[PDB]
DNA sequence: AGCGCAATCAGCTGTGACTACCT
DNA sequence: AGGTAGTCACAGCTGATTGCGCTG
């Protein structure tokens, strides 16, 4: 049996993940097992690291009026 | 939570003692929805039972739901009873208590609501209606403050005691001040009236550990909240507890007393407004409030950037990362929302949307952009040799009420870690005794 | 947000309620007034936001008439019961002037809904509505500025009720067709309060909701210009409009535009 | 085919701002477009 | 100047307070003006701040301004003394003019009308009332290579000398920095040395009120002086232009961008002029129509400029027309003036006034600043919001929709960067299927429809598919020309595309739907000429974006301009009856196969 | 199969952003 | 570790070539 954290997000999101799985971007595979077209299973701890990269990628294309 | 849904929580003791009092019905009356007005008042004047059916022909087939609400929120609330009549059908009539309290208050009878005022003659140091509104505003300042912490607001420790019983400030250790969580900013984005009830409402939870009367205190709530502004009210003729109270009340702003020991109390509006516009919100996402107190601008600093600082008006710009972090803080952009049409200025009333939609719009999508991505901490089963095994399973996780997701196409099933022992452990017994 | 206004118009008329007083019935001046007190009062407490306007309809002119019972609703009936003792006290019969002034007590009331709709804040609507009590017979004379009334008052949506005591008035039953409102005659009078409390206290969206009674036979009858009374089949001008009950040679209107 | 008709608009309909907008009415003229009024 | 929450508070800089909320205007120290519009004085304070200050944001609640150098300059201009800007400024304030203002508006207007620049007889001299200044600017050693032959002194009267006139631009960007600003007055009502012509304006050619404004503040005093007036393009442009050359009575001369714009520009003389053909001329070297001894020359740009070996017809032209003075040169889309080519056409001719017209001000690389001294100060800036509030300027209801990126197409567009993404966004199935939806959807309705689309390879695919005309910009001239004919006065077709032909002033006709896929970078001039080409809720214009790419930043960016204008981009983000029809790509097949055509263009 | 109008290619330039190399 | 000149896409213009049509 595999233990992690179940990701639930939309299709687009879910294929950024998987690139980042095979790109490298994090130093390892850790993004392990892919069940549904809007849900992955990941490691739990290093959920902090995806986050930046989501939150990276969401303000990356924002243009923030600030 | 409203009046209402406090109210049907109540013992049908404490509710029939509530009634007793015509300030409790007025109060209780104008709570109901609007079509429970119109049947209170053509059966004020009824001392028989009338036919459930003939009560449910008054409205019309398709406003049937509304009829059903109505009636359900009158039985919850114990207006009226069920009563046998004679024949086998059911009639509805009014508590004849609360019937005779609410004639009274409409038509006349009894005694005033408060002692007297001209026993002791004109107030030697009586105010004016600006100046109580300015103590209020100040009192509500004071208090506000004291949840941020500032050392230039000193109050009661058992108000203090309160905010802790209340969660949304916890004192992890002795001796230095607590700390505000989440629900403390929630709390201080809603608007005022809005969070003197449900201070009250705490209140009236936590009184049986006081010791004190609840019927009595809503009592005397009700009446303030009738209280006409300006004008001066008996203290005599109250309880011990009443007193007390009196002073809480008086601690918190709504009601203006000068000394304790004073036989005349002030309510004020917020004690008026108890029982029930300066940002101007424009479409480049920019705010223009006309205030000058720190709490004004603290508050709406909490979900934007300050630009500009004049006298009399405060120029901010809300942006993404101010909102996100706002969220961050647990503040909901139902709430932001709120906040910003509460107290949007006069000139943006004229306009259908008092709220611009691009801007509402933009603040939800903005909330949104924070849950993107769901998290569910499980453990996943994808040894299935066999698809009856794994729907068997299934079926048992779901009993469980464990599952976090489910596959069937390719056999794959998610349960929470809590039951991973029973699943782990009802799957062995299955293959012992096969 | 929701602000109902109810302007409550009431037949004062003294020879009708000293007729009333002669024949000694259960049913006098001091009954009604009391009936439209508690009616108002009830509106009051319905909710905050409702605004209350008695005005009492009189030979002389209009009067705007407006202890363990509500402060403010104490403060209401005082001043109408001064008002109402002070208009009637002060009733002089001074000339042979016997219809009541109905049209203009309507027009004042309008023009109240008017300066009340200005100071409601923006962010309000103050639906308003007119209920309008019928004591003494109906006035004929009055007949053109009645008809002004009511299509201001359509104009603006503004409702008006006619609650008939004694005898049937035709401009009401027009009035209440047009503006949308309803049209009753009360079988026993005791009994006004309870009928107004039953029909005229809801407001026009809870009046969709409850079942109320089919409106009455309205009337259509016209005035006559030279006449100024009820007509079947009247001469009607093809250019100014007026209604004549006799053809004439020479349209007497038509005598202005030369 | 019946089945791509079917995966394709799930998935186009409701990809980023629906899975959380419906939610949301789930749990709870005169700007609106004319193709958001018909 | 404190931080306590971040922001600049001014609170103790000005706590004059005589009457609470009577006075609908703040004042900042460094300089801003804000504005009350829900005020009984809007109009008045409307008028006086255009006059002294130029707009920052016109939203409809609270107006903001800001004071610059120029604006003064522009401010002084007219009659406006500084004591009258003075006692106005401070008469509308609410909480008192700073002393920083003051001294600031003191230095600005002090220094206005010392120096003067004129031209007489084909030369170029700077006169100034004060002798002191010119021996003040004597130092400067930059200004020292524009005088000729040692400039003996040019004694006359009052001291002048004569400068260089191919170096006029250095001088100009010197004596700003000097605190010495030129100006660049013509007096046409008393000349005798220009031969003023007879043109007349046809006394049925009504214009609206703003109009009139900006007309009288191009001739404040009865001058008439260089400056920029800022009109939609719906709006009474070319009107305005051909008014103030038939007030200046003066040999004119009308620059345009494109060549199709000087027969726009002959049209609006022969409509609302009354001026004979032979006296108007067009110089594009398409016609040649006789341009020696011409009242009027419409010419454009790109051919004054040349840098290349010129045509001999075209040589003498330009030796003619390099050899007179030039009353009222008109420059047409004046925002690409501060150009490599483009700025040395204003140096290579002499004219008395020049009058700068456009609809989109805005511009990158920060060269909009460099056009206060290459023609002068912003005379005029409309408020479009109350433009459109009287009627005669389209109520466009802006749309930013943006459509989900398809699975198929995201793992493409992460998994490159090298400018190879840029077909990913533009070519997404989602926005494809949404313009499809939007085209019927107003096609059902009768609405003329424009789609603006760059990126000429997606329009390909993009216009087949559909079966619709479009432009691909290189065809002909006859082909649009017909294409552009028949898209109006036709109910059969009522959409057509456009690939950044029509991000310039045409004669698009009149359109009610503009929906735009994959414009320019950041372009808020693209934008604003696109929203330009609908105004004339009456029209509606859409944007079409692909999430989680850049098209997002690049549309957020790109509204700003808009939003300051008063525009309100509504966030649209599910169509109404998507699945009710049938639309293109319906399949996963399909979309996947266009990955295979749009990954095909391999450009390496 | 000689003229002449019109379609076509070369050279330069504007607008906007992306990208390789080094002090 | 940071910033400016090439460079690409897409459009414009003008300056020549150069290629098809040219009468009841
Ligand atoms: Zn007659
Ligand atoms: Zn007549």
């Amino acid at each position: 049996v595999l233990k992690g954290v179940l990701i639930e997000c939309d299709p687009a999101m879910k294929q950024f993940l998987l690139y980042l799985d095979e790109s490298n971007a994090l130093g390892k595979k850790f993004i392990i097992q892919d069940i549904d077209d809007t849900h992955v299973f990941v490691i739990a701890e290093l959920v902090n690291v995806l986050q930046e990269r989501v939150g990276e990628l969401m303000d990356q294309n924002a243009f923030s009026l600030t | 939570r409203n009046l209402q849904e406090f109210l049907g929580g109540l013992s049908p003791g404490v509710l029939d003692r509530l009634y007793g009092h015509p300030a409790t019905c007025l109060a209780v009356f104008r709570e109901l929805p609007s079509l429970a007005k119109n049947w209170v008042m053509r059966m004020l004047f009824l001392e028989q039972p009338l036919p459930q059916a003939a009560v449910a022909l008054w409205v019309k087939k398709e406003f049937s739901k509304a009829q059903e609400e109505s009636t359900g929120l009158l039985s919850g609330l114990r207006i009226w009873h069920t009563q046998l009549l004679p024949g086998g059908l059911q009639g509805l009539i009014l508590n004849p208590i609360f019937r005779q309290n609410l004639r009274i208050a409409l038509l006349g009878g009894g005694k005033a609501w408060s002692d007297d005022t001209s026993q002791l003659g004109p107030d030697k140091h009586a105010r004016d209606v600006p100046s109580l509104d300015k103590y209020a505003e100040e009192r509500w300042e004071v208090v506000l403050h004291f949840m941020v912490g500032s050392p230039s607001a000193a109050v009661s420790q058992d108000l203090a005691q309160l905010l802790s019983q209340a969660g949304l400030m916890k004192s992890t250790e002795p001796g230095e001040p607590p700390c505000i969580t989440s629900a403390g900013f929630q709390f201080l984005l809603l608007d005022t009236p809005a969070q003197l009830w449900y201070f009250m409402l705490q209140y009236l939870q936590t009184a049986q550990s006081r010791g004190m009367d609840l019927v009595e205190i809503l009592s005397f709530l009700f009446q303030l909240s009738f209280s006409t502004l300006g004008k001066d009210y008996s203290v005599e003729g109250m309880s011990d507890s009443l007193l007390n109270f009196l002073q809480h009340l008086r601690e918190f702003g709504l009601v203006f007393q000068r000394k304790r020991k004073s036989r005349r109390y002030y309510p004020t509006r917020l004690a008026i407004n108890l029982s029930s516009g300066f940002i101007v919100v424009e479409t480049n996402y920019r705010l223009y409030a006309y205030t000058e107190s720190e709490l004004q601008i603290a508050l709406i600093a909490l979900f934007s950037e300050m630009l500009y600082r004049f006298p009399n008006m405060v120029v901010a710009q809300v942006t993404r990362e101010s909102v996100q972090q706002a969220i961050a803080s647990g503040i909901t952009a139902q709430q932001i929302i709120h906040f910003l049409r509460t107290r949007a200025h006069p000139v943006m009333l004229k306009q259908t949307p008092v709220l611009p939609p691009t801007i509402t719009d933009q603040i939800r999508l903005w909330e949104l952009e924070r849950d993107r991505l769901r998290f569910t901490e499980g453990v996943l089963y994808n040894q299935f040799l066999s698809q009856v095994d794994f729907e068997l399973l299934l079926a048992h996780a779901r009993e469980l009420g464990v599952l976090v997701f489910e596959n069937s196409a390719k056999r794959l099933m998610v349960v929470t870690p809590a039951g991973h022992s029973d699943v782990k452990r009802f799957w062995k017994r299955q293959k012992h005794s096969s | 947000d929701e602000l109902n206004l109810l302007v409550i118009v009431v037949d004062a008329n003294p020879i009708w309620w000293g007729k009333q007083a002669l024949k000694e019935s259960q049913f006098t001046l001091s009954k009604c007034i009391d009936a439209v007190m508690v009616l108002g009062n009830s509106h009051l407490f319905m909710n905050r936001s409702n605004k209350l306007a008695v005005i009492a309809s009189h030979i002389q002119e209009s009067r705007f008439l407006y202890d363990g019972k509500y402060e403010l609703l104490t403060s209401a009936n005082e001043v109408i019961v001064e008002e109402i003792k002070d208009l009637m006290t002060k009733s002089d019969i001074k000339g042979q002037h016997t219809e009541t002034l109905l049209a203009g007590s309507l027009a004042k009331a309008l023009c109240y809904i008017h300066r009340m709709n200005k100071e409601v804040k923006d962010n309000q609507e103050m639906k308003s509505r007119i209920l309008v009590i019928k004591a003494a017979e109906d006035s004929a004379l009055q007949y053109m500025n009645f008809m002004n009334v009511i299509f201001a008052a359509q104009k603006q949506n503004i409702l008006i009720d006619a609650c008939v005591l004694d005898s049937d008035s035709g401009l009401l039953q027009q009035a209440c067709d047009i503006t949308g409102g309803l049209y009753l005659k009360v079988p026993q009078m005791p009994s006004l309060l309870q009928y107004l409390l039953w029909v005229f206290l809801p407001d026009q969206d809870q009046r969709s909701q409850l079942i109320l009674p089919p409106p009455v036979h309205v009337d259509y009858r016209a005035a006559c210009f030279c006449h100024r009374n009820l007509i079947e089949i009247g001469y009607v001008c093809s250019v100014c409009l007026s209604i004549f009950c006799n053809f004439s040679p020479i349209c007497t209107t038509c005598e202005t535009a030369f | 085919g019946t089945s791509s008709q079917a995966e394709a608009a799930r998935i186009l309909a409701a990809s980023w701002p629906q899975n959380r907008e419906d939610e949301e009415k789930q749990k709870l003229a005169s700007h609106l477009f004319p193709f958001e009024k018909l | 100047k404190v931080d306590e929450y971040g922001a600049k508070d001014y609170r103790l800089q000005m706590p004059l307070k005589d009457d609470h909320t009577s006075r609908p205007l703040w004042v900042a120290p460094d300089g801003h003006i804000f504005l009350e519009a829900f005020s009984p004085v809007y109009k008045y304070a409307q008028d006086f701040l255009v006059a002294i200050a130029e707009p920052v944001c016109r939203p409809t609640h609270v107006h903001e301004y800001k004071l610059t150098a120029y604006s003064l300059y522009a401010a002084v201009s007219v009659g406006l003394q500084t004591s009258d800007i003075t006692e106005y400024l401070r008469k509308l304030s609410k909480t008192g003019v700073p002393d920083g203002i003051m001294q600031f508006i003191k230095l600005c207007t002090v220094s206005y009308g010392k120096v003067k620049l004129v031209l007489k007889h084909n030369r170029y001299f700077v006169e100034s009332c004060h002798p002191d200044v010119i021996q003040h600017l004597l130092q400067d050693p930059v200004i020292r290579e524009c005088r000729l032959r040692n400039s003996e002194g040019e004694a006359t009267e009052t001291v002048s000398f004569e400068v260089k006139q191919e170096m006029i631009e250095e001088l100009q960007k010197r004596c700003i920095h000097l605190e010495y600003p030129l100006l660049a007055e013509y007096d046409f009502r008393n000349d005798s040395v220009n031969p003023d012509i007879n043109i007349d304006l046809k006394p049925t050619a009504v214009l609206r009120p703003y109009q009139e404004k900006s007309l009288r503040k191009m001739f404040g005093n009865g001058r008439a002086r260089s400056g920029v007036i800022v009109l939609p393009c719906g709006a009474g442009k070319s009107l305005v232009g051909v008014t103030a050359a038939c007030t200046v009575r003066k040999r004119c001369l009308v620059l345009g961008n494109s060549a199709v714009s000087v027969e726009q520009w002959k049209a609006q003389f022969k409509m609302w002029s009354t001026i004979d053909d032979s006296q108007i001329c067009r110089f594009t070297s398409d016609a040649k129509d006789k341009p020696i001894g011409c009242s009027v020359a419409i010419s454009t740009y790109s051919m004054l400029g040349h840098t290349t070996k010129r045509s001999w017809e075209a040589e003498r032209v330009m030796e003619w027309l390099k050899t007179q003075e030039w009353g009222l040169m008109i420059l047409d889309e004046v925002h690409t003036i501060p150009a490599k080519m483009f700025r040395r056409v204003l140096t290579i001719v002499q004219a008395h006034c020049k009058l700068g017209l456009t609809a989109t001000l805005v511009r990158e690389d920060d060269k909009i600043v460099d056009l206060n001294f290459l023609i002068g100060p912003k005379l005029y800036e409309a408020n479009w919001m109350e433009l459109q509030n009287n009627g005669y300027i389209a109520k466009v209801q802006c749309a930013e929709v943006w459509c989900p990126m398809s699975p198929e197409f995201y793992r493409e567009y992460v998994a490159i960067k090298t400018k190879k993404r840029i077909l990913l966004y533009t070519m997404n199935p989602n926005k494809f299927r949404a313009c499809q939806f939007l085209i019927k959807f107003h096609e059902r309705r009768n609405d003329k429809i424009i789609v603006f689309a760059d990126n000429v390879f997606a329009l390909k695919e993009y216009a087949i598919r559909l079966n619709k005309p479009y432009i691909y910009g290189p065809t002909s001239q006859g082909e649009r020309m017909q294409i552009l004919q028949n898209f109006k006065h036709n109910p059969k077709i009522n959409t057509i595309f456009i690939s950044k032909v029509g991000d310039t002033s045409f004669d698009l006709p009149e359109a009610n739907v503009l929906i735009q896929i994959s414009s320019h970078g950041g372009s808020r001039r693209q934008e604003a000429q696109r929203l330009g080409r609908v105004l004339r809720y009456n029209a509606f214009f859409y944007s079409l974006v692909s999430q989680d790419t850049q098209e997002m930043a690049y549309s957020t960016k790109r509204q700003r301009f808009l939003v300051d204008q008063g525009y309100s981009f509504k966030v649209i983000t599910k169509l109404a009856g998507m699945e009710e029809e049938d639309l293109a790509f319906s399949t996963k097949e399909e979309q996947q196969q266009l990955l295979q055509k749009v990954l095909a263009a391999t450009d390496l």
